């Protein structure tokens, strides 16, 4: 539905505040931060020689985290495209996130360490809980407002922290229906509103209402907003996202390469996107203020735009046949 | 009422004059004729700055940029051409219109260009690259003029088909068409201000603001005479709130804006008054008129 | 397939079977863009659906308004006008050689006027029919056919 031939290697991709700018990392490690709406590349940087796995843009959009392959992960002005702040770690970065109401934190998600909360000002870090000790693989997030830390584990068990103290301010663990755990995929938030999803290993996509897990309290049997797969062809997840408002879901079959979108409150299948059925889907993401679909996928971006009926259909246009409703006076003088 | 009196007359191009134009800053005057000549002066003095040329065949319009840095001309050579203001420098020059180029504008954030031309066509162009981005069969007739509304979102376009057309940018979706139950040529539209109106000049001796919420034509102005050439009209801010245009009685007419009534009638243009333009920032009005007179004239008021 | 199935499914394809291009034939004119088969629902000239005792009245309306009659009789009693209101069906130009043709179907007791495809059409094809405009004193044709009657009456 739209492609871009003037970047390659694409891998990972983020949206600005406000959907103007596209920075992705490319295999090389550099960002390609291209625009909307000149359909151009607005930046190039020279981030790493080690691809790039996680990107993030700051709330004023003048910074960008960066997480490179080699456990390398730097702060990158826009403007400029300059190494602000670097920083190693072990157990190689699985993720990076700015705090959404501070751009100095930004959490971490290592992939054998727990995820860890650092900030720009102080080289410092938080090392965040862990409720089992033993899962060496949990996804972490900030809420909408940056105000909790909601943490999952290959063991289904969900901690709800609170991102200035890390105290547990909710908890529960999921379950597989029956009476076994999965491994938390990833979560993801609404940038409107309070409902949230997990992806995991069951393929099944369950949406929450956060509010209902901190009312839930510690060790909890919160219910989700929804549960959502593909009852006919049982299909992993790679990546999910929400719709910019938070009413539409999307997910990701990189098993068919396909792209499946459901409703929220109804939950309805909205529709399905077919790409090149040899290409590998890796990565998507959702236009924060427009129908707009950006997928990645064997290092190449595809764009999903949804038009509305004109743009030619704009006499007065109908669609069905109107009877004419003849007055007293239609034959009068 | 204006009291607006002639300060001083500017003149020089060989050609019949089809644009000017105040720089945002109100720092100069770019002014547009079929000479294939752009003229800059001074805007307070009727200073000359320079001249610009380049273009190969007559120019129909020229707008500036937003920091006053840039200034597009879109001439008959079927070009536009993006030229620094400062330097003269032919930064851009831009192909793909078939036919002779009409209007030109940039958006409100002077990084993109709309420009109409006698092909019919509306063209969106790119101004850090200068490139076509998009293309639109918008009217049936010649393009008269083409206009951003207050953020970049809206494309006004009017043509002497007598559309008046509101596109979307992003799409190119074709938003509204305003019509006045007639076919009446139009030569001239702009946004308002706040971008809840439109002004469009019909060959009629006719100027109508539409509320664009509403889609309906909210007040006219008549008195003028323009049927035939694209007269320029503009809202008077600086001052009070007036509605400034040319004539094809040599005259510049400024009505109330609310009123619809005329509150000025600034005479001494021997020819048809072609293009007019209003000061940013003070209460300036240049009028420049076409070859019968090739004279631009700086009015000033104390309201 | 019934008349009314096939007719939903109409109604669903035709915004994205059917297109209007510029036309050497003559100004705008419906385009093909995906192979219609032969006899299958091409599109609707959905409109206003009037009785015939009112074509005139408007007409004449329309005629004092200088705005073209956009009228189909759908039979001795009805007629489907789409002057003010419409579709894309009032861009089919006529050929004498038509791939299509115009029957009136009853659909739940209402009649519609549905173009169907006289052959198998492909993409690309601009779609025309026969109008059957009665002999009149002269419309030259420039539809292209070889049989063409120089004069659609």
């Amino acid at each position: 539905d739209g492609t871009l031939d003037c970047i390659s290697m694409a891998l990972t991709c983020t949206f600005n505040r406000w959907g103007t700018l596209l920075a992705v990392g490319c295999n090389d490690g550099r960002i390609v931060i291209w625009d909307f709406l000149t359909r151009g590349i607005a930046k190039i940087i020279s981030a790493h020689i080690h691809p790039v796995c996680s990107l993030c843009w700051s709330r004023d959009g003048h910074k960008l985290v960066s997480a490179s392959t080699d456990n390398i992960v730097s702060q990158w002005d826009v403007l400029s495209g300059d190494c602000d702040q670097r920083f190693r770690f072990p157990s190689p970065i699985l993720k990076v996130q700015y705090h959404p109401r501070d751009q100095n934190k930004v959490l971490v998600c290592p992939m054998k360490s727990a995820p860890v909360m650092l900030t720009l000002s102080d080289s410092k870090h938080v090392v965040l809980p862990v409720d089992d000790d033993s899962d060496l693989n949990v996804v972490a997030s900030f809420d909408r407002r940056g105000e909790y830390i909601y943490t999952g584990n290959a063991k289904g068990k969900i901690l709800v922290l609170k991102t200035d103290s890390q105290d547990l301010v909710a908890s529960f663990r999921v379950t597989t229906g029956t009476s076994n755990t999965t491994a938390i995929k990833s979560i993801e938030f609404a940038r409107k509103g309070s409902c949230f999803l997990i992806n995991t290993a069951d393929r099944i996509i369950r949406v929450y209402d956060g509010r209902e897990i901190l009312t839930c309290g510690r060790d909890g049997e919160p219910e989700p907003m929804q549960k959502l797969q593909d009852l006919v062809n049982r299909t992993p997840w790679k990546k999910c996202c929400f719709s910019g408002d938070g009413e539409y879901i999307v997910a990701g079959s990189a098993r068919q390469h396909a792209l499946y979108i459901w409703e929220k409150s109804i939950g309805n299948l909205v529709k399905i996107l077919h790409g090149t059925r040899g290409e590998l889907l890796l990565d998507v993401a959702w236009h924060p203020v427009r129908p707009i679909i950006a997928s990645i996928s064997s290092g190449v971006v595809s764009i999903w735009a949804q038009n509305q009926v004109e743009n030619w259909s704009a006499f007065k246009e109908l669609d069905e046949n109107v009877e004419y409703e003849e007055r007293e006076s239609e034959f009068d003088i | 009422k204006p009291n607006y009196a002639l300060k001083f007359t500017l003149a020089g191009h060989t050609k019949a004059v089809s644009s000017v134009k105040f720089s945002p800053n109100g720092e100069w005057l770019a002014s547009s004729s079929a000479d294939k000549l752009i003229k800059i002066w001074g805007a307070y003095d009727g200073k000359f700055e320079k001249t610009i040329s380049g273009h190969k065949l007559g120019i129909s319009d020229v707008a500036w940029s937003s920091d006053s840095n840039l200034l597009v001309s879109a001439s008959d050579d079927k070009t536009l051409k993006i030229w620094d203001v400062s330097s003269g420098k032919c930064l851009k020059t831009l192909k793909g219109h078939s036919n002779y180029v009409f209007c030109c504008n940039f958006n409100p954030q002077s990084n993109l260009i709309v420009s109409g031309s006698f092909d019919e066509s509306v063209r969106i162009w790119d101004v850090k690259t200068g490139k076509c981005l998009k293309t639109l069969p918008a009217h049936s007739d010649p393009v008269s003029a083409v206009h951003f509304n207050r953020d970049g979102s809206l494309i006004v376009s009017s043509s002497y088909d007598g559309l008046c057309r509101i596109w979307d940018t992003a799409s190119g979706q074709c938003l509204k068409t305003l019509i006045d139950d007639d076919n009446p040529p139009v030569s001239f539209v702009k946004f308002s201000p706040n971008g809840k109106y439109i002004l469009a000049a019909t060959l009629d001796n006719t100027l109508k603001l539409w509320d664009y919420s509403k889609g309906k034509c909210l007040k006219t102005y008549t008195g003028h005479k323009n049927e035939k050439y694209c007269i320029f009209a503009n809202f008077s801010v600086t001052g009070g709130k007036w509605i400034v245009s040319g004539s094809e009685d040599n005259l510049v007419y400024i009505w109330n804006l609310q009123t619809k009534e005329i509150v000025q009638k600034l005479q001494g243009h021997t020819d048809v008054v072609i293009s007019t333009a209003c000061h940013p920032t003070e209460n300036i009005i240049a009028s420049a008129a076409l070859e019968n007179d090739k004279t631009i004239k700086l009015w000033k008021s104390d309201c | 397939l019934p008349m009314p199935m096939r007719f939903r499914h109409l109604k669903k394809t035709s915004k994205e079977a059917v297109g209007v291009y510029r036309s050497p034939i003559h100004g705008r004119g419906l385009f093909c863009k995906r192979n219609i088969d032969a006899g299958e629902m091409v599109i609707e000239y959905a409109g206003i659906v009037i009785r015939s005792i009112l074509t005139d009245k408007r007409e004449k309306y329309y005629d004092s308004k200088g705005i073209g009659c956009y009228m189909f009789r759908i039979d001795d009693s009805e007629v489907v006008d789409a002057t003010m209101h419409g579709n894309a069906a009032r861009f089919i130009n006529h050929s004498c050689e038509p791939n299509c043709y115009s029957r009136v179907i009853n659909i739940d007791g209402q009649k519609h006027i549905v173009i169907f495809a006289m052959r198998k059409i492909y993409r690309g094809e601009e779609l025309t029919y026969d109008y059957k405009f009665p002999i009149e004193d002269k419309l030259p044709c420039n539809c292209g056919a070889k049989k063409c009657r120089k004069f659609l009456n």
